[PDB]
């Protein structure tokens, strides 16, 4: 679980980096980046899962050392094809073959470099030393080991060397053009203990599908049946059978090699050495042994000698059966098989082959299955969708960022390939739409603001190409928005509504929480609010690039007189925003924040100042000395006035009436105390739109 | 069957070497 949270952070950074390679168009090689950390993490089912990493490279043309890569699903619509006899399907399987194929023939022939770099005074190599060369020294130190063959067999020689074993060896390691050529050096030695064998091998070497002409594959096989098949033990250089299995494909209902020093791997390379696909409707029943027929081997083998639950491991076996799946091109298969042993390598695996198209999704409308599934064709899926949404369950809240990251990842299965274009578009805006109203990070996944009003994009519409975007995050902001507004959260509803550009409804939410704060008493505690989660989180031995002040984020804004300056701030400087507030509104919010202002001076203790600020509003009857006349033309003016304003103005006259009365305490005077009981029937006046009994508490403090 | 019998004797042994 520690060295796990680890191995995910790695693996989570690498999605970050090839997120920014797919959009920007820098050239990146998945999987074998994917198999660097594998192989630093020291799992014991690692090197299996590396093997199969590189494997696919092979397979999918993955060469970084050529700076050569296959472009984003260029394989989908080739694998996606159902139709299972098409030129696309064909080509499909053939691919997956060869690259095995040859995979597994480069994993020999390294071997043999391994060997004789091991031993290089006993290989003692010339000048240019050609692979031929390379063989015969590999069949020395092999030689040398007793390892060579099982005891009591006698091979065929020529000149000290064992002819045979040198042309196998250099099939095994895939160069058949090779084998050809270094029987051809030797035509008379091979004419005498073969007289066929020649034609044969070059034959087959000549071809592109490694197979002979159908006259001389008759002659091959007449010959491997009467002069080899059924005779005497020894009589047959074990080797020379192993050339005529593979050459020939002669007994393809024993597909192994009995009389040589063989291990796993040179029975893998074996059943996919002799494989072959064909565009004809039909084929012999001794020469049947393609793809499919390779497929249901594997399948077998994983039922009878490999455990299905982690409970069942012991060793990390599993590794080995979802390498074979993988070489087969049994993906979906192989994924769903991993799982349960390693999520986390199953996921990114699946990533990897989605990422080229060799991973056939679940549609849209069953995308409410388990990981394995299996469509109308009988044909196995996988839920790629909930896959990923569930596997950044483990870090969403804690690290949103990453979970975007592989939530994007969804849209892969997006294009005119998949079948289900915009229906796979559509899972990962709901992916997303759900995290953000989970969270409360929406400074960093929609957005932040600056100073001036203009917008800091989020994480989130910057993948914008990475997911097929215009109203999604419009959208997703206003219900996150109005979601805040209706839970109190104050801070977030003000930062929502701006980057949706509703300038209008923030004033609102400002005015509000600035009301309700000027209400409090003073005397109580400072109304608080809880502010906007922070942009970025700048740490402790780590660089800001991000400043404190630059945006709304991080100015660390828990104050509701703070936060209406800061937004009537911006709003009345650029006439863009402003004309976009309705009067009434705009005008009492600023009417709200004199109205903070006049009460912070008496809490401070300055009574000068906050008579003249209360005259300066000019809501109250302040001028008339006695005049009963211009009394009623304010009366009539306070249905005009805003509710929140209004909802204040018995929290006003407890100020003016007691800063009055202290002015008495410091003519004048007695005009002071006139006003004073003069606000006492400002209120009677409108008894019944204010407070029951504000008199007798306004008289108390009025001495 | 060969293949199939001899599949088995392969990998029976290569557990048995974990
Ligand atoms: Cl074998």
């Amino acid at each position: 679980d520690r060295f796990l949270r680890e191995k995910q952070a790695k693996l989570a950074e690498k999605i970050r980096e090839f997120n920014d390679a797919r959009q920007r168009g820098t050239p990146f090689y998945i999987c074998r980046d994917l198999a660097d950390l594998e192989s630093k993490s020291g799992d014991r089912h690692g090197p299996h899962i590396v093997e199969a990493y590189r494997a696919v490279m092979e397979m999918v043309g993955e060469h970084p050392d050529a700076g050569e890569a296959p472009r984003e699903r260029q394989f989908a619509k080739m694998y996606l094809d159902p139709n299972t006899q098409s030129a696309n399907a064909l080509a499909m399987r053939k691919q997956i073959l060869k690259g095995a194929t040859t995979f597994l023939e480069k994993q020999f022939w390294n071997e043999v470099n391994s060997l004789i770099a091991k031993y290089p005074q006993d290989a003692n190599l010339g000048g240019l030393p050609d692979v031929v060369s390379k063989i015969k020294a590999y069949i020395r130190l092999r030689i040398a080991r007793k390892t060579l063959v099982p005891d009591n067999v006698e091979l065929q020689q020529i000149n000290g060397e064992y002819v045979w074993a040198i042309v196998f060896y250099l099939l095994r390691a895939g160069f058949v053009t090779e084998a050809a050529q270094y029987v051809n050096s030797n035509q008379a030695h091979f004419r005498a203990i073969d007289r066929t064998f020649s034609g044969y091998i070059n034959s087959y070497a000549s071809s592109e599908e490694r197979r002979l002409k159908r006259q001389m594959q008759d002659r091959c096989m007449s010959e491997y049946n009467q002069r080899i098949r059924n005779a005497p033990e020894g009589s047959i250089d074990p080797f020379r059978m192993a050339c005529y299995k593979i050459i020939g494909r002669c007994d393809l209902s024993n597909r192994s090699l009995d009389g040589l020093q063989t291990d796993v791997n040179d029975w893998i390379w074996l059943q996919f050495n002799l494989a072959r696909e064909t565009d004809r409707s039909l084929e012999l029943a001794g020469e049947s042994y393609g793809l499919a027929e390779l497929q249901a081997s594997i399948r077998e083998i994983g039922l009878k000698h490999f455990p299905k639950t982690a409970a069942e491991d012991t060793n990390g076996s599993f590794g080995m059966f979802f390498y074979l799946q993988i070489l087969a091109g049994m993906f979906e298969q192989a994924i769903a098989y991993l799982y349960p042993f390693s999520y986390v390598d199953a996921v990114h695996f699946a990533i990897a082959l989605t990422y080229y198209g060799l991973l056939r999704p679940v549609d849209a409308a069953s995308a409410g299955n388990e990981l394995l599934s299996h469509n109308t064709r009988s044909m196995p899926q996988i839920n790629f969708g909930r896959m990923l949404g569930y596997y950044t369950r483990d870090f969403r809240a804690a690290n949103p960022a990453a979970a975007v990251d592989y939530l994007v990842l969804i849209c892969l299965n997006a294009d005119e390939a998949a079948g289900g274009q915009q229906a796979q578009a559509a899972l990962c805006h709901e992916a997303l739409r759900e995290l953000v109203l989970e969270s409360r990070e929406f400074s960093r996944l929609i957005g932040d603001i600056r100073p001036d009003g203009r917008r800091i994009r989020g994480v989130i519409e910057e993948r914008g190409p990475l997911i097929a975007l215009d109203d999604f995050i419009r959208t997703i902001t206003l219900q996150a928005a109005s979601f805040a507004d209706d839970n109190g959260r104050t801070t977030d509803a003000v930062l929502l509504y701006h980057l949706a550009e509703d300038y209008d409804t923030v004033v609102s939410i400002v005015s509000r929480a600035l009301s309700e704060a000027i209400s409090l008493e003073i005397g109580e505690d400072p109304m608080r609010l809880i502010p906007v989660k922070p942009r970025v989180t700048n740490a402790e031995g780590q660089v800001e690039e991000a400043a404190p002040g630059s945006s709304l984020s991080l100015a660390a804004i828990d104050d509701p007189v703070e936060l209406a300056k800061a937004m009537m701030g911006m709003y009345e400087r650029d006439h863009m925003f402003w004309q976009k507030i309705r009067e009434p509104n705009r005008v009492a919010c600023s009417v709200l924040l004199q109205m903070a202002d006049i009460k912070s001076l008496v809490e401070q203790g300055r009574w000068a100042e906050c008579l003249d600020k209360i005259r300066a509003l000019d809501i109250l009857p302040l001028t008339a000395r006695g005049d009963p006349g211009t009394i009623r033309s304010y009366a009539a003016r306070f249905p005009s006035l805003a509710q929140p304003v209004a909802i204040n103005v018995p929290n006003l006259l407890m100020w003016t009436v007691l800063c009055c009365m202290r002015q008495r305490e410091r003519l004048m005077m007695d005009e002071l105390k006139q006003m004073t009981v003069d606000l006492m029937a400002y209120t009677s006046q409108l008894r019944y739109r204010l407070p029951p009994h504000l008199h007798e508490a306004l008289a108390r403090a009025s001495a | 069957d060969p293949t199939i019998a001899a599949a088995d004797k392969i990998f029976s042994n290569w557990l048995a070497s974990q």
